[PDB]
């Protein structure tokens, strides 16, 4: 009854252990890639001016 | 949804008549109603015009003072009341609705109509064309130039494309620049430039006949052009 | 006014929408919205019972009975089987809080556990709605049903079986007012809400004047912050 | 017996807590050292929306980036527009009690959440200038927190009793139930190829599912109180959270574990909305204690607070464009910063 | 500071000498009084105001 | 038409105002009124206008009623300046200065008697007509001002420096042979409109909210029953010793009162005292008003955190 809820984690588990981890190191320079390639073309970094901004006043 | 209304007949010159429009099928208080008159053999122009909870009422100059519009919520109704006629106002009257907000179609449901006979500063809009020929399967386009910079600042080009097959009442193609009405397929599609303006038909079949009246939105009096034919 | 034909229509309908609220906030905030609390079997089906005008909806049940040109709200939280740290700020600016206690909770032991007695569960229920963060400046009126029951179960068994050091004797009088006096020992914040106790009885029609009789006090209560004399 | 059992999964509980530690060799803000700063961000309030009279409870930016519906408990569910502070529709709650909003991708449909649990669709695009339900998604027996749409006929609603759900709209059914929480969810967010979403429960936990079939592909417990709100990093390899533990942490999906906190030890109170600029630098985040810092999401470091809120702070949102953040508060005024 | 008072209460109506007193002070009713008083007074140190309704009155301020 | 030395009835009339002992006093209380009636007024000022989210019905008639005080201290010290030395200027100064005092006098008092009918609609009509406040809130404050104009327009009318023997020339309002009998009728009439309207409407709607507030039964009724205990044991301070002693030269000049010169130079000698009680009804507005209620001592510390 309730073992068979409690049986459900452990099957569940079970298939947490199985997916490949990359090195947190490369994972944070895909993370730092795409940071710096798109930083150009976001208008909270780079502040626009009103010209081009569609929010003037 | 339907815009049915009544009135007119044979009216003698300087006298009156109430003209109807029950709209019956959709919230009415929320649509700005209009009125677009057509000539037996010329155009369209308008005539009146009045807001969502009748707040801003403007008029054309032909018709100003003399003809005098209502309208009724409750009782789901819409009035035009025309004083002292000329001989010009004889014409076919429809009765046309339309909601304006952002992103919205106006101009898109127009009424059956009603004949009305009687008895004995503004944008201009040309169109080149007229009663052109044309086979099934050409892709045909429609110019129209307007006189007027019809780029506002705010990137809309405000020009209403229509159609009118013949015999019935008319009905919306093209809103604001190459958006499509709901409900029209993907054969009309319009190119706009500011001042000059096109509507490209890719495939066309025997149901796309009729005169195609461009319609600036800009400014009022908002004028239709004298749409080109369209024939066999 | 550096505008287009249509952008000058479209704050047209954007003063007529914003005419369409402000024109029913002030029909909403003339109304007075009362949160229903307690236990799911302790009479809480029952006060809703005594005046009533108005499947999907098995969370929140609303309730909007009127009397004497007031609008009620109930909303009877049953059927929220959730956590209520997670909604109950929903629920701030309510205007009363009528809660309810069945009376005859106190030997009657609860289902799950034969311990706990559904008086001293009621009363940890209470005592987390009424010291709550959200509910410092909302009255509560709290209901004591089944009074039609209590005093005949009071004669053939004792109640000191629910209170450990009551020391006093076994009438309906003396007993219900210590119970009563049990609830209002509990809020910390003391003059910052008051809690509007009745004994209602299963039958009778005096309840529904006594929630209008406390709403017109914290109704005053609110009004009396606005105006700055408290 | 049941401990024998139990202690298996204690067991598998310590494999995959040995596994993050055999990649954790280096952690972000030492592989980062060697970057610029982002300087002081300091945004002005370009538009105000001032028109409900209630609390703001949640927000949604169409995909155009221009619209914005946002959903309060008076039981209206107005649609903004936000280059000229217009409303578009206001829509009518039949039930007064939205916990939630959300706008469609196409731009056709808007559903608002419920504390009465069913997720009502409204449709907007319509013939007869109304707004009428399309679609009221009865099922769920909690209440409900967050259903964003993945496109016009299916939708992923978190709920109350811990079963965040898929439905179908020109049916009333459900298609899956993607179930394995213990305390209630209460964000969730999709990500940007709508193959995967994350969801933020009530015990510390965040798991990634998958669409298609329907289970938990990744757990995520870094926290130590609830997880409030959730949001991706915007290529779907990054999400973080939102807690009451004032700690916004920023996770990854391949390598199963935290990479950051944003942790300032001046801010006690907890967080309630979390949203991801565009090109993912600036992580947006709303406390309760009124402001709403701005933190960058490579270093831990903050940047300008967007202060001028008289309450909590309910709901944010980048548009998809990255031009401005729109904060909703629980005094009824919405502000788009840029 | 705006407080005006007209500078006579009473009338002595007694008639005396106009030869007696040494000086005069008229004021007319203008702005501050409903009648016509005069201020009469000799070296002494003595004053008084006068009514021009008798008939000795209108005799003893000419005369003088 | 004889020869008579008596002349020892001493009908001599008398005004002493020698030595200026009262008028070297007024102007150290006319300037302490000044300054603490600007600092401790635009607070009020501040307070409503900082937050903009205020809105209810006293929210507004706090406005107006800090409006109309300061206002009535921006002829303060020009005011004081004639108390000490008499009228400086000609006929435009004074006409649009007591113009001002009379605009404020007259809204300042009606708002009053705005804010206690407001007061008693908001507690005892809790349930059916407390609709009608907030409906009509902002035209029921501009027809109290539009009347207040109403009533001093007949002193913008009437109103021209005077020149007068033994007495510093001040401006005084009609003309003709009945300029003093015609300014008792434009004294008894809107000075009895202004204080006996609002006198009697703040004791009948007052009466019927303690008359509640003694009934209903909450936590701090033993807090709110002690300030419309003290707003009206404030007005009936100020404004009632003035318009008694401006009621008593009223009964003086016509046949009531016998008329002597220590009398009346008393009577000098009061009326100019209650004006001064009739200005620290200005000192004090905001206190007991404003900054009495949880809100604004909510308010006002929110400022002072935040700057
Ligand atoms: C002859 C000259 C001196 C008279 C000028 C009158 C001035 C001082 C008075 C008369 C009426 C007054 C207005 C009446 C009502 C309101 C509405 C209130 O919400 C704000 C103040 C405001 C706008 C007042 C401002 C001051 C005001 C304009």
């Amino acid at each position: 009854a309730s073992i068979a809820q409690a049986r459900k984690l452990v099957e569940q588990l079970k298939m947490e252990a199985n997916i490949d981890r990359i090195k947190v190191s490369k994972a944070a320079a895909d993370l730092m890639a795409y940071c710096e390639a798109h930083a150009k073309e976001d208008p909270l970094l780079t502040p626009v001016p009103a010209s081009e901004n569609p929010f003037r006043e | 949804v339907q815009l049915v209304e009544s009135g007119g007949g044979l009216v003698q010159p300087g006298g009156s008549r109430k003209l109807s429009c029950s709209a019956s099928g959709f919230a009415f208080s929320s649509f700005g109603m209009h009125w677009v008159r057509q000539a037996p053999e010329k155009g369209l122009e308008w005539v009146a015009y009045i807001s969502s909870g009748s707040g801003t009422i403007y008029y054309a100059d032909t018709v100003k003072g003399r003809f005098t519009i209502s309208r009724d919520d409750p009782k789901n109704t819409l009035f035009l009341q025309m004083t002292s006629l000329r001989s010009e106002d004889t014409a076919m009257y429809y009765c046309v609705r339309s909601i304006y907000y952002y992103g919205s179609s106006p101009f898109d449901f127009w009424g059956q109509g009603t004949t009305l006979t009687v008895s004995s500063s503004d944008i201009v809009m040309t169109q080149a064309t007229s009663s052109v020929p044309v086979t099934p399967g050409e892709s045909v386009s429609i110019s129209c130039r307007s006189s007027k910079s019809l780029l506002h600042s705010n990137g809309n080009t405000y020009l209403y494309w229509f159609l009118q097959r013949p015999g019935q009442s008319p009905q919306l193609l093209i809103y604001r620049m190459s958006n499509l009405a709901s409900g029209v397929p993907d054969r009309f599609s319009g190119s706009g430039s500011g001042t000059a303006f096109t509507l490209t038909i890719s495939r066309l079949e025997a149901e796309d006949v009729g005169v195609y009246y461009c319609m600036q939105h800009l400014e009022y009096p908002l004028t239709f052009g004298a749409g080109t034919k369209l024939e066999l | 006014c550096t505008l287009s034909a249509e952008d000058k229509a479209a704050v047209e309908r954007s003063k007529m929408i914003d005419r369409n609220l402000r024109e029913d906030g002030e029909k909403a905030a003339r109304e007075v919205k009362l949160l229903l609390l307690g236990a799911g079997e302790s009479g809480k089906s029952t006060i809703v019972k005594q005046m009533k005008i108005i499947v999907k909806t098995t969370g929140i049940v609303e309730t909007h009975f009127t009397f004497k040109d007031l609008h009620f709200k109930m909303f009877d939280v049953g059927g929220q089987r959730s956590e209520r740290k997670k909604w109950i700020h929903c629920f701030e600016g309510v205007t009363a809080i009528i809660f309810c206690v069945a009376l005859s909770d106190y030997d009657l032991v609860l289902a799950e556990d034969e311990e706990m007695n559904r008086m001293h569960e009621s009363m940890k229920l209470f005592d987390s709605i009424c010291n709550n963060k959200w509910f410092t400046d909302t009255s509560i009126i709290l209901f004591l049903n089944k009074k039609d029951l209590f005093e005949e179960k009071i004669k053939k068994s004792p109640l000191t079986i629910c209170y450990p050091e009551y020391a006093g004797s076994n009438t309906y009088e003396e007993a219900a007012a210590y119970i009563q006096c049990q609830f209002e020992d509990l809020n910390k914040r003391k003059d910052t809400k008051e809690i509007y106790t009745h004994f209602t009885c299963a039958t009778d029609t005096k309840n529904v004047q006594f929630v209008f009789d406390a709403v017109t006090d914290v109704i005053i209560k609110n009004n009396l912050k606005d105006c700055g004399l408290f | 017996e049941l401990d024998q059992l139990r202690q298996e999964a204690e067991q598998l509980k310590n494999q995959i807590r040995d596994a993050r530690k055999a990649c954790a060799d280096a952690t972000l803000s030492q592989i980062t050292n060697n970057i610029d700063p982002v300087g002081r961000i300091q945004m002005r309030t370009r538009r105000t929306l001032r028109g409900h009279l209630a609390k703001i409870y949640a927000m949604h930016w169409g995909t155009d980036s221009r619209l914005l519906v946002s959903a309060s408990q008076d039981g209206k569910l107005i649609i903004w527009d936000s280059y000229t502070t217009n409303k578009v529709h206001a829509i009518p709650l039949r039930s007064s009690w939205v916990m939630t909003c959300a706008y469609a991708p196409s731009g056709n449909y808007v559903a608002c959440g419920g504390l009465d649990n069913i997720c009502s669709i409204y449709n907007l695009k319509t013939r007869e200038g109304n707004v009428r339900v399309s679609r009221e998604l009865a099922g769920h027996t909690g209440y409900l927190s967050c259903c964003r749409f993945l496109d016009d006929n299916q939708i992923v609603t978190s709920s109350g009793d811990t079963t965040c759900a898929l439905w179908d709209i020109e049916t009333g059914q459900q298609t899956t139930t993607f179930t394995g929480h213990t305390g209630d969810v209460m964000s969730l967010s999709l990500a940007p190829d709508t193959r995967l979403f994350v969801s933020g429960a009530c015990d510390a936990s965040a798991k990634l599912w998958d669409v298609r079939e329907g289970m938990c592909r990744q757990t995520f417990t870094g926290h130590e109180s609830d997880i409030n709100a959730i949001c991706f990093f915007p290529n779907g390899n990054a999400f973080a959270t939102g807690s009451d533990d004032a700690t916004c942490r920023l996770f990854d999906l391949r390598a199963d574990q935290e990479l950051m906190t944003y942790s300032h030890d001046n801010i006690i109170c907890g967080i309630t909305s979390v949203s991801f600029s565009k090109s993912g630098r600036l992580l947006l985040a709303g406390y309760d204690d009124f402001n709403c810092n701005v933190w960058d999401a490579l270093k831990a470091d903050r940047a300008g607070v967007l202060a001028g809120h008289d309450n909590r702070v309910s709901c944010l949102g980048v548009t998809d464009d990255g031009m401005a953040v729109a904060t909703g508060s629980w005094d009824s005024f919405l502000k788009i910063w840029n | 500071a705006k407080e005006l008072r007209c500078q006579c209460i009473k009338t002595y109506s007694k008639p005396f000498h106009p030869k007696f007193i040494k000086e005069l002070r008229v004021i007319e009713s203008g702005p501050h009084c409903a009648n016509t008083e005069i201020i009469v007074k000799l070296s002494d140190g003595r004053e008084l105001c006068l009514d021009p309704k008798e008939n000795w009155v209108q005799r003893v301020v000419e005369k003088f | 038409s004889s020869t008579l030395p008596p002349f020892l009835l001493d009908a001599a009339p008398c005004e002493p105002e020698s030595l200026e002992i009262n008028k070297y006093f007024v102007v150290i209380i006319y300037a302490l009124v000044f300054l603490l009636s600007l600092l401790g007024n635009s607070l009020v000022m501040l307070v409503i206008l900082y937050s903009r989210v205020g809105r209810s019905v006293t929210d507004v008639y706090l406005l107006n009623l800090a409006l109309a005080d300061l206002l009535f201290a921006l002829t303060l010290p020009i005011w004081a300046a004639s108390k000490v030395n008499g009228w400086i200027f000609g006929t435009f100064l004074c006409k649009v200065v007591s113009l001002l005092k009379e605009v404020n006098f007259y809204s300042g008092i009606l708002l009053l008697a705005c804010i206690s009918v407001d007061r008693y609609l908001a507690i005892v009509h809790a349930t059916r007509t407390l609709t009608q406040k907030r409906y009509l809130v902002k035209f029921i404050c501009l027809s109290i001002w539009g009347l207040s104009l109403l009533l001093a327009l007949p002193v913008l009318l009437f109103r021209r420096t005077v020149y007068s023997s033994n007495v510093s020339p001040a401006c005084y309002e009609d003309m003709g042979n009945n300029t003093a009998n015609w300014r008792m009728l434009l004294r008894i009439l809107p000075q009895s409109f202004g204080f006996i309207v609002p006198l009697l409407i703040m004791l009948f709607c007052y009466g019927f909210t303690l008359r509640t507030l003694f009934k209903a039964h909450m936590g701090q009724k033993h807090r709110a029953m002690r300030v419309i205990f003290a707003v009206v044991l404030i007005f009936l301070l100020c404004w009632l010793p003035y318009n008694l002693v401006l009621l008593a030269d009223t009964l003086m000049r016509t046949q009531v009162i016998q008329e002597t010169c220590e009398r009346r130079n008393h009577i000098d000698r009061a009326l100019d005292a209650t004006e001064i009680l009739g200005i620290l009804h200005s000192c004090l507005n905001p206190l007991i008003y404003a900054f009495i209620g949880q809100k604004f001592r909510h308010g006002l510390l929110k400022i002072l955190a935040i700057h």
